[PDB]
């Protein structure tokens, strides 16, 4: 279920930043969704989204940048400015967005395995890393480093918390093609498959070798991957044989 | 707080408060109590009101336009990003001002309008407007010669109604029916009607007979106008000859019956294209044809 | 460079207003002209799906494909010979089929866009920004505007209601499919054809296809079939300043008939179909096709029958000649679905200016 405020508290303020997902069109303006700040409806009127014929603007398509004027704290009614947001405001407006787009992202995972309620996670997360640290991504980009904001308040998952850790962090299939002429031979292979293994290298043909070389940012997968071919070479060199790699 | 209620507490007044006027300074007293500073808050509620004066309407049509200039005009208010308190006093006062500008246009018309009423010319007159009777009362008061005859429209019997309040003036008269309204285009100069409400397109929404009036004074070649204030334009376009919003029949055929209570049942509203009307009058200057729609493009600005 | 004059069948006495004209089978042209051209010069010398709306969505994709094909000159600049270059499209164009006016906007479009956009920016951060304006472009004055008119339509129609219609206009289509799926009404539709090409035929085709109550029929048979309908939708080409419409065959006719019978017409129409240029006449400007298409004896489109008729050029006059692009009369038609809502014909420039 996708519920629950990417801040703290449900009802927005004066001056605070925020970004709609359009839902209507014309008459009074639009009766929309929040993409910053909750799911609810937070209305604006035609003057205000205009400056600056129209009907080609948005019209209920993409994200827009908004401005909140006028907030009802008792029962919900949400007031929006377009106009009003500078052009180096804007940037600024488009980062916040984004940033509580990953939080969002990062808090689907968690309620997805363990079949547990959103807003539950979202307020357990929300109290070190949101209200103590500065914001939720750049606590996570911490806790990637060097684990020490998910160290302080304890988590009944922790199987999420590898899942979400191995989302963060993918296997290149690799082929060696043996066809070696030497006296000895067993000895040299079984050599080549301790420095290559301590990542997963199973055996499918006598001549084929079939590895994956796991990678965490992608690229590094390539590194390891070279530094294998070297070894393999440095192997066979000396027996007799020959080995070609792919 | 209501505003239904306030509109049904003009019984004994009219005449000088216009029904759309009237509506339109309730519109303005129920937004003027609970902060016009909202936006949120208040356009909500006042559509949720209007919505629910739809609902209660049996057959006016009026109503409907008046709440959208309202609407535009609240709109138009903060246009210039101004304070945000100033712009809302502008707002609360041009509902006053609203209704003191149905008499300054009245003032201009009845100037304006009787310019067409040229020397000795026999009138035949369908409906009531208060725009094109206050031409006829202004005329008389210019000390202009013209005849006028009777049409009998039977909504709530308007056409006795019409009769009365000519004989207060001092202008000679004579009851036509409606069914022989076809034998009286010889002996009439010029045809005179007062609309409920002014097309999109540039025809007319008017009352229980007057397309018919329309059609036959264009096969006559005898001319045929519209009179009235300028805020009876809607964003509606009908589409066909007999297509208009109804809360009652359109159209139905009873069953056989021999006490005899199931009967009347006709449309009491009708519409006529634009190809009839050869003029066209309101206090935004004197303009007939496309010129509706202009202002109404103008208004929407879509 | 291409073929030029040279043409089948007689000058004619009467109606000469127009070419008559071209190349169908690919003999001698330039060899610097992109397939994408080609193919739809090839595809509208003998189409018969497409009817003005269509026409302008493939030609802002072939232009779409150039660009992403566009690879500028280390010599000659963006704004150089890719001009000379789509100017040598249109005359191809124009040899092929006679453009619409929604074809004519988009080329405007393009060389405002063309001025806009200086050789100063790199090359391939040019190009990318560019197609993504003419998808934004596409998508707000078609596809957009589209749905626009649907439901502007759709609160314009009764429940349960009979509707005769002409053509192959793509919005009609998508109208009606509307009706029938979304809505869920009781829609009985008619669709009528002509002789030189089947686009009703076709429209019917595909209602059938979504599960339709469709009777079809001919201009000849249209006082039988009037003798039950409530509507009639026309296929809209361009609309005047005049607020005339400039429309497909049997458009007028219809509408004629339709005004006569106390029902009324409705057309549904583009902010981008809309013209400056002035006519009152069917014989104005005209757009004429080859006699070779009403040669057969019809039934399909291809049947080779050894006929009655075969001699143009060498019988003593004889002249066959049809119109495809006609004229209604302005009083008949009373709906107009656009971009801006609604409005009566007679209101026809309250969107040029506007712009």
């Amino acid at each position: 279920t996708s519920h629950c405020r990417f801040y703290e508290n449900k009802y927005p303020e004066i001056d605070d930043i925020v970004m709609v997902n359009v839902q209507q069109i014309a008459e009074m303006g639009a009766y929309v969704k929040l993409l910053e700040y909750d799911n609810i409806e937070g209305m604006i009127l035609l003057s205000e989204l205009s400056r600056r014929s129209i009907q080609k603007l948005i019209r209920v398509g993409k994200n827009d940048v908004a401005v909140v004027l006028r907030v009802d704290k008792e029962k919900g009614y949400i007031d929006l400015s377009k106009r009003r947001v500078s052009s180096e405001d804007i940037i600024k407006c488009e980062e916040k967005y984004q940033k509580s787009k990953t939080v969002h992202s990062i808090l689907r995972y968690c309620a997805e395995k363990f079949q547990i309620p959103l807003e539950e996670l979202y307020k357990t997360i929300a109290w070190p890393l949101s209200r103590k640290f500065g914001h939720a991504y750049e606590a996570f980009k911490l806790s990637i480093i060097d684990e020490t904001v998910w160290e302080g308040i304890e988590p009944p998952s922790k199987d999420v918390l590898d899942e979400l850790k191995n989302y963060i962090s993918v296997k290149i299939r690799a082929d060696v093609e043996v066809s070696c002429f030497s006296y000895e031979g067993i000895d040299a292979i079984k050599d080549a498959l301790k420095s290559a293994e301590d990542v997963k290298v199973k055996l499918v043909a006598a001549p084929l070798y079939v590895l994956t070389t796991q990678a965490l940012d992608k690229q590094k997968g390539i590194e390891q991957l070279e530094s294998a071919i070297e070894k393999i070479t440095e192997v066979i060199t000396k027996y007799g044989g020959v080995c070609n790699i792919t | 707080f209501n505003i239904t209620e306030t509109y049904l507490r003009f019984l004994e007044e009219d005449t000088e408060m216009t029904m759309p006027i009237a509506a339109i300074e309730a519109l303005v007293t129920l937004l003027r109590i609970k902060t016009p500073e909202t936006a949120a808050e208040m356009i909500n509620t006042i559509k949720s009101s209007t919505e629910e004066l739809i609902k209660s309407i049996p057959n006016s049509v009026s109503l409907r336009a008046g709440c959208d200039i309202f609407m535009r005009f609240v709109l138009r208010n903060l246009h210039l990003y101004g304070d945000w308190e100033n712009c809302k006093q502008h707002l609360i006062e041009n509902g006053q001002l609203f209704v003191s500008r149905a008499k300054k246009s009245r003032n201009k018309i009845a100037e304006i309008g009787v310019d067409f009423i040229a020397d000795d010319d026999i009138i035949l007159v369908h409906g009531y407007s208060r725009a094109v009777f206050s031409l006829l009362n202004h005329a008389a008061n210019k000390f202009i010669r013209f005849r006028c005859v009777v049409t009998e429209s039977r909504p709530s019997k308007q056409g006795n109604q019409l009769y009365t309040l000519l004989e207060q003036k001092g202008i000679p008269v004579t009851l036509i029916v409606d069914s022989a309204v076809g034998a009286v285009i010889d002996k009439v100069d010029k045809v005179f009607v007062g609309a409920e409400g002014v097309a999109e397109s540039g025809g007319i929404i008017n009352l229980v007979g007057t397309y018919s009036v329309g059609v036959l004074a264009h096969n006559a070649r005898k001319p045929f106008y519209v009179v009235t204030e300028s805020h009876k334009f809607v964003r509606m376009f009908p589409l066909s000859s007999d297509d208009l919003p109804m809360a009652g029949p359109p159209l139905d055929f009873t069953r056989r019956t021999d006490d005899l209570e199931d009967a009347l049942r006709g449309p009491t509203i009708d519409y006529t294209a634009q190809e009839y009307i050869t003029a066209l009058i309101t206090d935004l200057g004197v303009l007939t044809p496309s010129a509706v729609s202009e202002e109404l493009i103008k208004m929407w600005y879509d | 460079p291409g073929i030029s004059s040279v043409i089948p069948t007689v000058l004619e006495q009467s109606f000469d207003n127009s070419s008559l004209i071209s190349v169908k089978e690919l003999l001698l042209n330039k060899d610097l002209i992109h397939p994408s051209i080609l193919l739809l010069t090839s595809h509208l010398a003998h189409y018969k799906i497409v009817g003005s709306i269509p026409r302008c969505i493939a030609m802002l994709e072939v232009f779409q494909i150039v660009i992403k094909d566009y690879q500028t000159p280390k010599g000659t600049t963006l704004s150089r010979n890719l001009t000379s270059y789509l100017s040598h499209q249109i005359d191809l164009l124009k040899k092929a089929r006679p453009l619409s006016v929604t074809m004519g906007n988009a080329i405007r479009w393009l060389k405002q866009e063309i001025s806009l956009i200086d050789p100063s920016t790199p090359d391939k951060a040019a190009k990318k920004d560019l197609c993504e304006k003419i998808g934004q472009f596409a998508k707000e004055k078609i596809e957009l505007a589209d749905q626009l008119i649907i439901d502007n339509a759709s609160t314009q129609i009764e429940e349960s209601t009979t509707i005769v219609t002409y053509g192959s206009s793509k919005v009609l289509t998508e109208l009606l499919l509307h009706n029938a799926i979304s809505l869920k009404k009781n829609i009985k539709v008619i669709v009528v054809d002509s002789r030189p090409l089947f686009e009703g035929r076709k429209m019917a085709e595909t209602l059938r296809n979504a599960g339709v109550n469709v009777m079809y029929a001919l201009i000849t048979s249209l006082d039988t079939i009037f003798n039950d309908v409530d509507y009639v939708f026309l296929g809209a080409h361009s609309i005047l300043s005049n607020g005339f419409l400039y429309s497909r065959a049997g458009t007028a006719m219809l509408a004629m008939s339709a005004k006569r019978r106390n029902i009324p017409v409705l057309v549904c129409c583009e902010s981008l179909k809309f013209s400056q240029r002035v006519q009152l006449d069917s014989v104005t400007f005209n757009e004429l096709a080859d006699p070779n298409d009403l040669v057969n004896i019809d039934y399909e489109n291809p049947v080779e029958r050894r006929g009655n008729k075969g001699a143009l050029l060498n019988q003593f006059i004889k002249e066959r000649k049809f119109e495809k692009k006609k004229l209604a009369m302005e009083n008949k038609p009373k709906g107009n679905k656009i971009g801006g809502k609604k409005g009566s014909e007679g209101e026809s420039k309250d969107a040029s200016n506007e712009e």
